[PDB]
This record gives structure tokens, sequence and C-alpha cells, in this order.
RNA sequence: GAACCGGGACGUGGCGGUUGACGGCAACGUUAGGAAGUCCGGAGACGUCGGCGGGGGCCUCGGGAAGAGUUAUCUUUUCUGUUUAACAGCCUGCCCACCCUGGAAACGACUCAGUCGGAGGUAGGGUCCAGCGGCUGGAAGAGCACCGCACGUCGCGUGGUGUCCGGUGCGCCCCCGGCGGCCCUUGAAAAUCCGGAGGACCGAGUGCCGUCCACGCCCGGUCGUACUCAUAACCGCAUCAGGUCUCCAAGGUGAACAGCCUCUGGUCGAUGGAACAAUGUAGGCAAGGGAAGUCGGCAAAAUGGAUCCGUAACUUCGGGAAAAGGAUUGGCUCUGAGGGCUGGGAACA
RNA sequence: GGUAGUAGCAAAUAUUCAAAUGAGAACUUUGAAGGCCGAAGAGGGGAAAGGUUCCAUGUGAACGGCACUUGCACAUGGGUU
């Protein structure tokens, strides 16, 4: 049955705290303790042991990563970025 | 199972009535919850000085001590005399004074 | 004990075990009398469709007995 | 009486020389079975909460035997005890982890919860790890219980019987295993010990070189150790109703280390006697009314556990909520449902 | 000194009977009975702190807010491997 029509995870804090503040953490209380897909066993086994640090439960690989999230935005900007400096220095 | 009460010191001590002590036996004797239904099951044989009391079934040595206890306080000769175990036979009682 | 004793298959064996998981059955009892109630319906299921095509089977050869009399009556 | 640790020195036996063992496909096994500077890993070594499982102790039920209690009546019944240390060998092998064969969708396996599998599941067969597991030695000669003989002033005397067989569990204390939840919190170091990479260097032919193997031999310093640990052994000027860290923890009722009663153990230590005036302190009741008392419902009374029905406004949708409001509860005699082990439609016995 | 033999001795349920000793017993010891602590104790040990209070024998005076034949007091001895 449905348990919660939206408050979801954030259940556990009851009324306390205000919904915008619950609203806001929800996001990240659910992305830091969900599983991200693993690059390297290609399992989706990847948890967070600690803020910015992510290890796999299949391979035993650990990645730092974002402090509630596996790979943040600016991750991808700052990889593509790279690419293209060296692409441009060694060509 | 077969068990011996010795009653040999009491009777020559003329304290002690080895056909009283039968009937008793026969009387109180529970066979499958029932008091007094020997029968076949259980027989109980007296002697000059020894009361024998054999059944085909199971039977404890506990019952008997109680049985016997039992008759002792009825006949008021409890404080004189106690039921202890014989030292080499396992399967007998004996009656004896405690000072 | 039920699929080591082969009364049922493993692909039964999961679907009662994630039944069970669903609290479908609520003891042995009622776990029992669907299993068996299960084989049953099939076994009967399974004996109709045999009788079924067989007797069709036999009426398709009776037919063709039929038809190739009338074509030798016919080329007479 | 029986063990162990550290250190020292040798002797005997054993082991290796294909100079530095053997076996297993493997996980790995066997009491031994090279080695110096140098280098590397592990243990020590770690938070908190929740479920589950294993072990030891306790609690608990039944039978056998021993003693005791009750016996106007009933009671094969009530009570007590029915034990096995360190250490050595063998066996076993939890939950995991690991190895071999094989190659899986009609996906399967699987936990209370999860989870796992072509990065090789299910299945079959194995290796290893824990143990506060089992058997034996220790060790019945000991301890305990019971029944006897003897000195009877001083034999710490002398002898016999038993110490047996099962069940049960969301039970309690401790230890362990394996999962899961939590962190913008991730929850010591060192001494010490073990293992490994490398191989400079090293020996002989009836003796040499090594040897973490077995047995044998010798030694092990200094200080603390009584007692209380508290309603009189500490502090509070005291033999002060205060204060002062922690370990063990039985039965009944009951959700319960709640309250109440009981067993082991402890204790009747609070200067005693007579009477039952007023006023007090502490604890109750009170006809009719029901806050009129009082600054004020202060104090007291009322409500209260559990089961069933039912529950508004408002709301941050999470709550409010045990809202509010109703019914039931004893004893006795029954009925039905909810399980385990063994045995080849066994849906049975 | 008066106060004055006055204020007070009242929390922690509770004592009773017989005997022994003693000059002296409600208060010491033995036995019996009736109660309490009720295992997060009034039970059994430690840490700190105390320092002989531990154990035996004996006891004039003082002390143990009544009393004591008694004792965590006093006196003599012993005890921590
Ligand atoms: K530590
Ligand atoms: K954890
Ligand atoms: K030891
Ligand atoms: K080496
Ligand atoms: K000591
Ligand atoms: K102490
Ligand atoms: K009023
Ligand atoms: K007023
Ligand atoms: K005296
Ligand atoms: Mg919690
Ligand atoms: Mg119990
Ligand atoms: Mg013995
Ligand atoms: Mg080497
Ligand atoms: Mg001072
Ligand atoms: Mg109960
Ligand atoms: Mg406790
Ligand atoms: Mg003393
Ligand atoms: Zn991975």
């Amino acid at each position: 049955t449905k348990r919660t029509k939206k408050a979801g995870i954030v259940g556990k804090y009851g009324t306390r705290y205000g919904a915008s503040l619950r609203k806001q953490i929800k996001k990240m209380e659910v992305s830091q303790h969900s599983k991200y897909f693993c690059e390297f066993c290609g399992k989706y086994a990847v948890k967070r042991k600690a803020v910015g640090i992510w290890g796999c439960k299949d391979c035993g690989k650990v990645k730092a990563g974002g402090a509630y999230t596996l790979n943040t935005a600016s991750a991808v900007t700052v990889r593509s970025t790279i690419r293209r400096l060296r692409e441009q220095t060694e060509s | 199972a077969t068990f011996v009460i010795d009653c040999s010191k009491p009777v020559e001590d003329k304290i002690m009535e080895i056909a009283s002590l039968e009937k008793f036996l026969q009387e109180r004797i529970k066979v499958g919850g029932k008091a007094g239904a020997l029968g076949d099951s259980v027989t109980v044989t007296r002697d000059k000085t020894k009361i024998t009391v054999t059944s085909d079934t199971t039977f404890s040595k506990r019952y008997l001590k109680y049985l016997t206890k039992k008759y002792l306080k009825k006949n008021n000769v409890r404080d004189w005399l106690r039921v202890i175990s014989s030292n080499k036979d396992r399967n007998v009682y004996e009656l004896r004074y405690f000072n | 004990k039920y699929r080591e004793s082969k009364k049922i298959d493993r692909h039964m064996y999961h679907d009662m075990y994630m039944k069970v998981k669903g609290n479908v059955f609520k003891n042995k009892r009622v776990l029992m009398e669907n299993i068996h109630k299960t084989k049953a319906e099939k076994a009967r299921e399974k004996t109709l469709s045999d009788q079924f095509e067989a007797r069709r089977a036999k009426n398709k050869a009776s037919r063709e007995r039929k038809f190739a009399r009338r074509e030798e009556r016919l080329a007479q």
C-alpha cells in the first residue's frame, strides 16, 4: 500500500524542520543512499562509503566522486575540457 | 522388577506385623492409576520376615518406599523406624532404628 | 522437501516460493491443498486436450478413408 | 597433583643433501625440511544501532536411584543434591571464505530482512576458518550425597553404595558469527609477534655441513597482597537519612532488572515502658450540593492495563490521535486453528 | 549561673518465649517462633580513599548521645608467602 502520499524517505523526520527543508534534503537523501552503475565491472553495486567516496561491492573498486552523487555535473564538463585540451596539445 | 522389604529386625523386636504390611501394600498399590488392582500384573507375597513385590511391568522402588512410609505413619511407628536401602542389594529395603 | 521429492518442479517451486513470500498462503494445509488442486487441474486439462486431439485425428483418418472409397467408386 | 611461559647449554635419536623434504589438478596438508645485508604484507587494531544464527552458564519439564518434609484425609506426590578444571591427543567442521567438474530464460537459487549468478548460478565433490563443540588422558584415586564399624578423654580413623537417561525455549547473563541501517560524525598509537620477495655465502662419503623436529638438563629478580569499600572502616568537624566508579543477579504474577510475595545469603541495628488530651506530622473516609472557597481548582478527586468499534477542526500531509465517543474483562467445562523427527496420493502411518 | 532536669530521644514495618553466663541482662551467646531486605539487595567482590580498622585472649577508667557481661573502644599477642 502507498504508505506516504509525498514524503517518501523524509518521513523519518516527522513534522520537524519545515516542509521546504525536508523537500530540499530529499534529493540528497535519495541520491546518497542509491546504487550507481559501475563502469569497471558493469554492475549496479556502487555505494557511498563516506562523503565523496564510492566503492563497488562486486569488483571492489573505490572511486572519489561527489559528496552525495557518484558523479557531479561539473565533473563531466571538466573531463570534456581536459580531453579537448589534451587533443589540441597532442595534435 | 522384583523388590523386597526386610522387616526381620522389627519382627524379632515384636513391633511389626508382616501380614498387616502385606495387606496395606495390596490395598494401596496402584496399577494403571487405580488402587488395589494388583491382579496378574502385580503380585505381593509375604514371608516370616521379608515381603516381596513383583510386577511384570516396570516398577519404581521409590513408590514402595513411599507406601511403606505411609504405612509406618498410619501405624504410629514412623518416629521409631525408617526405610533405608541396603548397602549390597539394589532391589531391597530395610527397616531400622535411628538413634 | 516437495522439490526434493519431485512432487513439484523448479518452476512451480519458484512460483510457490514467491507467493509464500507474498503472504498468499496462511499455513501448511492451504499451501498443500493449492498445490494438489493446481496439479489436478493441469492433469485434467492435459488429458482432455489429448483425448480431443486423438478423436480429431481418428475422425480425420475415417474421413480420408471414406473419401478414398468414394474416389474408387467414381473411378469404377 | 597435574600443566604452561621466558631464557641458557649441551647430549641422544630423527630429518635433508638431486646441498636445502614429501603429497594434492586445486583450495591446501604433513611433527622436521638452508641462509646474510636489503625490501614488503599482516596481526596488535578499534564507532554506534537493528534482525537472525551458534556456543557456555542459568532457568525449566519428565524418568531412575539416595536422603529428607507432609500423611485426621489425598498425594508413584513436595524438597535437596545427582559434579568434572588448566593442559595433551584424536574427531567434528556452524555462518562465511576458497577450490575442482560443468555451462544456465520456461531463468534459477535464496534470507526474518536482504541478496547471488557467463566476472560462471543451481547441482555434484572437496579445502579452510570458530568453537566457551564431542571422545579419551588429567580422572575418580578427587568433590558431593547416603549407609555402616570404631576411639568414645587427643586415631585430621576405617569401610561400602551412587554420582544415571531424556525433553524443551521470541526465556535470562556472557562470548562468537554473518547481514543490514546511520554519519558534512567513518569512530588511537606503539611495544611485540608471524609471514613473505631476494639468494651474497655455505658440504661431504662413510663422514661432513645444516636442522623452527622429539626426548633429556639448569634457572627464573624487585615491590603490592590483611581488612572496609560504606544508613559506623572514604568525604561531609560525628558511628551525619547527604555524596562517592564498577562486576554477579533465582522463583511467581505480570509486556517488563515496574509494583507486590517468596528461595540462597543477610538481618530485626535504629534507647525502652505506660496512656491514647489539645495542637501538630503522615495517611483515609464522609450524607445533599459541586469551585459558591481561593489571587489562582493550590491540594485532593476523577482517568488509567488489555481487546473490539470509532475518532473532528486544522495541517508543513509527516501529524493532530491514546483525539473525542462507546462495549468487554472472573471461574469452570470444552471446540477449532497455528509444528518437528522417522519410514516408500507419504494427500499416509 | 537562670534558662533546665527543660527543648528534645519519633524516617528505613518487629519483636516474642525458654535457657546459659554474669554482682548486675529489654540491649551478650544458644535454640524456637513471628517479620523485613527480595538478585538495578539490607547478598557476594573489587577501583579510589583509609591504614591495622583484620584474627585470638582479656578489660579498671573514658568512648560506643539509654544500657552492656559488650566492641570498628582499650591492653597484650598474631596475621599479608
Ligand atoms: K584501543
Ligand atoms: K555497522
Ligand atoms: K589457561
Ligand atoms: K626467506
Ligand atoms: K591476598
Ligand atoms: K577499594
Ligand atoms: K473557583
Ligand atoms: K480575583
Ligand atoms: K560479666
Ligand atoms: Mg535506532
Ligand atoms: Mg524459566
Ligand atoms: Mg568416590
Ligand atoms: Mg626463499
Ligand atoms: Mg578534614
Ligand atoms: Mg508471563
Ligand atoms: Mg544488573
Ligand atoms: Mg574484630
Ligand atoms: Zn564494480
